RNA sequence: AGGAUAGUGGCCUACCAUGGUUUCAACGGGUAACGGGGAAUAAGGGUUCGAUUCCGGAGAGGGAGCCUGAGAAACGGCUACCACAUCCAAGGAAGGCAGCAGGCGCGCAAAUUACCCAAUCCUAAUUCAGGGAGGUAGUGACAAUAAAUAACGAUACAGGGCCCAUUCGGGUCUUGUAAUUGGAAUGAGUACAAUGUAAAUACCUUAACGAGGAACAAUUGGAGGGCAAGUCUGGUGCCAGCAGCCGCGGUAAUUCCAGCUCCAAUAGCGUAUAUUAAAGUUGUUGCAGUUAAAAAGCUCGUAGUUGAACUUUGGGCCCGGUUGGCC
């Protein structure tokens, strides 16, 4: 039984059957269709620069209640108008519009984490200087 | 300290079958008048242009610089 | 690619040379000559690695150009001359006569020899034909065109060369029970006696060999090379005499030497 | 839901937090020596042994 | 270009990074031999995994295996030359019984304190690294060097050291000599 | 402090002979020289030293101030990055074109006059950002204000039609407004410490300062 | 059948005939495809990657043509067209960094317009010349190896020693100790000197100097659970923020901001993306299909896969490769 051809010369059916059923994956379908390269703000990248155009007060999801202080960053490499989270306390006073910031993934290969609706990125640097360092006041963001 | 040793039979032959850098090392020979590798590369390049002695153009350009 | 290569960079050289990975980027490419570059040992590696007679390439080169080294009676000032199997070397100083033969381990043994029997060489008949004006000729494996061979000769036989004149002294037919030297495969360098032969027509004949200590095996036919008859090889053999003993007694052979 | 969240509140708690200074404390043997003192503080001066060694036992 | 230079990491990591049963257990060893970290007690365990992997897939093979004694006796020879396994009990079951304190004890700075001159492993390896230890006639300066049981007759203060003789050290120079100006007016 | 102190090395030394260029190993003191590989952190002006004792040389008075204002924007949304990086590139060249934002968010570049602005803008069409830019007159921000003490007390209905809050709007003194912006009166300063210092500094009661 | 080729051949030309491949996937499309040796992971089976140290191919902006030559459809050879661009006296001319350095760009993303043929080799008329091939050094937390950040003296005695553990005023010959007190010990570094080295810079060595806070000062992350470590102090009050997931935050927050303490790995440690294991969540090994997603409405049926049994078995003798306690 077992509903699979166990015959000794059934290798062709086994491979064809397995090769069709591999499409029911999520990772394999993404890799084979190249949905990261085709339909994704990052062209299969990990980080991407951009310009802060405005600031968004992103009201969180339930059961939480908070303003998430995201920034509408448009990515230089493809122009996509994406929203980037701004970690750490303050750090929205540290950045303003028409800055340049380095974005990174948000930890979940898409699928925004936490209580943040529709924001799948977090800002790492700003003005070429780490936002982590700015939060600790080690460096100073140049006015450039 | 552990190294390598080589003894030659004669000073006259010592200058013969010895690598040239040991020659100036032991003071047997003097480091010849030579520029850096880049500059001595450039001079052969600019010498590659002129087809021979190049003196004929040298005296030629002077008369065309006259007027 | 647009023509024959001139650089044979390291990690592409035959492994039996035992070149050093860190000692350089390239390896000495054996120029054209009697031996294919796979089974050939260039002079530079011979005189710098197998002997340490020279520090490096320039010293090997310094030796050859004073015409101090000669191979097969000819000086051959080339640093990368394709010296291969059964190639005799003569040195005016040191009164030293070398010869290039495989040891049991498939690499060229540093087998020294004496002037009297160093004067001659051995070759294997690669093919027998007859050239212009119907003059018969055989070709030894080192490309020694030998005109007017004895009619008893055949292909794959082995002939001894005076090396003073390009003359055959004596020849050996491919007869069973005759010691053969293997020059190919896992049996490379194994001297042993023909057990029998099997044709297996269509190409790539099969040959059966029994080692001196009764270690049987089988190999191709194009990798064998007759050296004579059991007990009378026509050349001296290196230490170990092609016995291909096991992997255990070298523990014994090595510990007994220094560690007792 | 409401979408007009306020930007004028960012950094409030960090801004208004009661400022404190890092205490001046003796420099610590670090490395293998730190492992000795860590081995020691776990097997010589086990201050609180009540049931199980509380590695950070609250003051009480 | 360059022929590649072979290199391979010599340490592994636990699959579970944070286990109370494990962490403290090797901490006992790192607190019994003063390991500067636990990359040491991995690099031994990873080597111990690589060594005992061969036994793991060779105990599958019979006792007439050429390969078995081909490397088994020789590895024990290393173990008895170094000492991690004593001259007796020359069967590879004992190796599978070997615990890393073997290697941890056969570290130099472990042996040096056992033959004193240090009063502590705190001083043993600073004496090693402050240029005051000689394994033979040479200053081996690494605690986890795996002594081959031969420098126990050669280990001592470094002959170049003040403690091995011929030098007074910087501080004894800087104060004994400075007394002359400091003797008064 | 450790501010704006880049520790690098002169990538190459070039002596300016017209438009030509040529490397130089050593250039002695008191000479006109050109240096490369250091501007990418340099802010169009600075001092180079090899010991820590030195303070900075005085800033240049610019002779002429950057008087004219012009607000530049972009024809296409996707073309914002190309110049905004190159708009700093411009400020690196001329020692007086200041580049900043306005209050509504449009970039402002300040030339030294009607002639200077055009020259420093031909490049922004061909040199620094080939994609064309549009010249717009600057928008100046205004503040609204009241000084009438609204008679009808303000009052509103919460969208649930239940709650009610009454309001009245009064002017605030400019000095009070100034001292807010200057940092005298802050949210950081606590309600007790802020209330007293201004209760006498600018005429208000105790309560409103506390409130 | 000829022509062409170095030769074979629809390679081309003429004539002749209707052949060729295909559900065992032809053809067409995609490739974020140069192939392989290999790399990562790895119980086994495998999965993913393989531009990249070797072999092979292709290219020299894109096609195309060709001379020389043994070897080229070459490009650090040429000609033309297309794109770009350079100098200009405007008439013209001269180009190809996917060679080594470097520079305008693109981007998350990548080093010196350094030294030298000293070594490995290669070429040449060829010992000598050349070689950005290669090597040396600079930058380099790609990655990997080893291991500095520190010991000796006793700090209220807050430990079996002891006169049988007594009074812990006695060396309680060993462990813990209030930024208290002194003696050896050096490296990191600096530097004569040799040297390594083509030459040096370094290593290894060494003069001499170089520690008290040894300010020559270790960080990176965490302390609710997963998961090692706080219900400790202060602030905030569903705000700020944290939180990979659950969740914390509404005036007593073990989760926020801090400070202390404690963990963890440690000169490294996090984070992001991708991938392997975990994943027996791709399944041959090895899943599930009554209800959780899933048995085609049912039957026929070609390719496929699979396909009952039966055919010289057995018995003797001989030769000759073994362990054990009858060497
Ligand atoms: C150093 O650079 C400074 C100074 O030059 C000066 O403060 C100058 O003043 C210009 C204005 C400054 C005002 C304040 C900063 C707040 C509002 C700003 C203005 C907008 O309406 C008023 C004047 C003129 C404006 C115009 C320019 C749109 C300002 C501006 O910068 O936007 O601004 C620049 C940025």
């Amino acid at each position: 039984g077992k509903g699979k051809p166990r015959g000794l010369n059934s290798a062709r059916k086994l491979r064809v059957h397995r090769r069709n059923n591999r499409w029911a994956e999520n990772n394999y379908k993404k890799r084979l269709l190249g949905t990261a390269f085709k339909s994704s703000p990052f062209g299969g990248s990990s980080h991407a620069k951009g310009i802060v155009l405005e600031k968004l007060g992103i009201e969180s999801k339930q059961p939480n209640s908070a303003i998430r202080k995201c920034v509408r960053v448009q990515l230089i490499k493809n122009g996509k108008k994406v929203t980037a989270f701004v970690p750490n306390d303050g750090c929205l006073n540290f950045v303003d519009e028409n800055d340049e910031v380095l974005l990174a993934g948000f930890g979940r290969k898409g699928k925004a984490k936490g209580d943040i609706p529709g924001v799948r990125f977090k800002v790492v640097k700003v003005s070429g200087v780490s936002l982590l360092a700015l939060w600790k006041e080690k460096k100073e963001k140049p006015r450039s | 300290s552990v190294g390598f040793g080589l003894v030659y039979n004669s000073v006259a032959e010592a200058k013969k079958f010895e690598p040239t850098y040991r020659l100036v090392r032991y003071g047997l020979a003097e480091k010849v008048e030579k520029a850096s590798r880049q500059q001595r590369k450039q001079k052969k390049n600019r010498d590659k242009k002129i087809f021979g002695t190049g003196k004929r153009l040298a005296k030629k350009v002077a008369r065309r610089n006259a007027d | 690619a647009r023509g024959p290569k001139k650089h044979l960079k390291r990690l592409a050289a035959p492994h039996h040379w035992l070149l050093d990975k860190l000692s350089g980027c390239y390896a000495p490419r054996p120029s054209a000559g009697p031996h294919k570059l796979r089974e050939s040992l260039p002079l530079i590696v011979f005189l710098r690695n197998r002997l340490k007679y020279a520090l490096n390439g320039r010293e090997v080169k310094a030796i050859l150009m004073q015409r101090h080294v000669k191979v097969d009676g000819k000086v051959r000032t080339d640093t990368t001359y394709p010296a291969g199997f059964m190639d005799v070397i003569t040195l005016d100083a040191t009164n030293e006569n070398f010869r290039l033969v495989y040891d049991v381990k498939g690499r060229f043994a540093v087998h020294r020899i004496t002037d009297e029997e160093a004067s001659y060489k051995l070759g294997k008949v690669k093919k027998v034909q007859l050239g212009k004006k119907g003059v018969p000729y055989v070709v030894t494996h080192d490309g020694r065109t030998i005109r007017y061979p004895d009619p008893n000769i055949k292909v794959n036989d082995t002939v001894k060369i005076d090396l003073a004149s390009g003359k055959i002294t004596d020849f050996i037919k491919f007869d069973a029970g005759k010691l053969v030297y293997v020059t190919g495969g896992r049996n490379l360098g194994r001297i042993g006696t023909i057990v029998h032969k099997e044709r297996h027509d269509g190409g790539f004949d099969l040959v059966h060999i029994k080692d001196s200590l009764d270690n049987t095996f089988v190999t191709r036919l194009n990798n064998v090379f007759v050296i004579g008859e059991q007990g009378k090889p026509y050349i001296s053999l290196p230490k170990g005499k092609g016995i291909k003993l096991s992997i255990a007694e070298e523990r014994d052979r090595r510990r007994a030497q220094q560690g007792l | 839901a409401k979408v007009h969240g306020s930007l004028a509140r960012a950094g409030k708690v960090k801004s208004q937090t009661p400022k404190v200074e890092k205490t001046e404390k003796p420099k610590k043997p670090k490395g293998r020596a730190y492992k000795r003192l860590l081995y020691t503080r776990r097997f010589v001066n086990v201050t609180l042994v009540n049931g199980k060694r509380r590695m950070n036992p609250g003051p009480s | 270009p360059r022929a590649p230079r072979t290199y391979s990491k010599t340490y592994s990591t636990p699959k579970r990074p944070y286990e109370s049963s494990r962490l403290d257990a090797e901490l006992k060893l790192a607190g019994e031999f003063g390991l500067k970290n636990k990359k040491e007690i991995y690099r031994i365990s990873f080597q111990l995994s690589k060594i005992r992997r061969a036994a793991r897939d060779l105990l599958t093979r019979d006792e007439k295996d050429p390969k078995r004694l081909f490397e088994g006796n020789a590895l024990i020879r290393r173990l008895v030359r170094v000492g991690v396994l004593s001259e007796d009990k020359k069967k590879l079951d004992y190796v599978l019984a070997l615990k890393v304190e073997d290697f941890l004890e056969r570290r130099l700075q472990t042996q040096v304190y056992k033959l004193g001159l240090a009063k502590s492993v705190h001083h043993a390896r600073v004496l090693i690294t402050q240029r005051h230890i000689a394994v033979g006639k040479q200053i081996v300066n690494i605690p986890s060097f795996m002594v081959r049981l031969d420098s126990e007759k050669h280990i001592d203060f470094a002959p170049t050291s003040p403690f091995g003789g011929a030098r007074p050290g910087r501080v004894a120079r800087r104060n004994a000599a400075r007394k002359a100006e400091a003797s008064g007016e | 402090k450790k501010d704006d102190l880049f520790i690098k090395a002169i990538q190459r030394v070039v002596l300016m002979m017209g438009r030509f260029v040529e490397p130089i190993d050593d250039c002695p003191a008191g000479n006109i020289i050109g240096l490369v590989g250091i501007d990418q952190f340099l802010l169009k002006t600075g001092t180079l030293t090899t010991s820590e004792t030195a303070h900075n040389m005085k800033v240049m008075k610019f002779s002429v101030s950057p008087v004219v204002q012009v607000a530049v924007e972009v024809k296409n949304a996707n073309d914002l990055p190309k110049l905004v990086e190159g708009l700093k590139r411009l400020s690196k060249s001329d020692p007086c074109v200041l580049t900043y934002m306005s209050e509504s968010g449009e970039h402002i570049v300040a030339g030294t006059g009607e002639l200077h602005l055009e020259i420093c803008l031909q490049d922004l069409e061909h040199d620094h950002a080939g994609v064309p830019l549009k010249i717009s007159p600057p928008v100046v921000a205004y503040r609204e204000t009241v000084e009438s003490e609204s008679s009808q007390t303000a009052l509103s209905k919460s969208p649930n039609k239940h709650n009610r809050i009454y309001l009245k709007a009064e002017p605030i003194d400019e000095e009070v407004s100034l001292a807010i912006e200057n940092g005298i009166i802050n949210p950081r300063d606590d309600f007790k410490a802020r209330a007293r210092i201004m209760a006498d500094d600018y005429g208000w009661d105790v309560t409103d300062a506390r409130k």
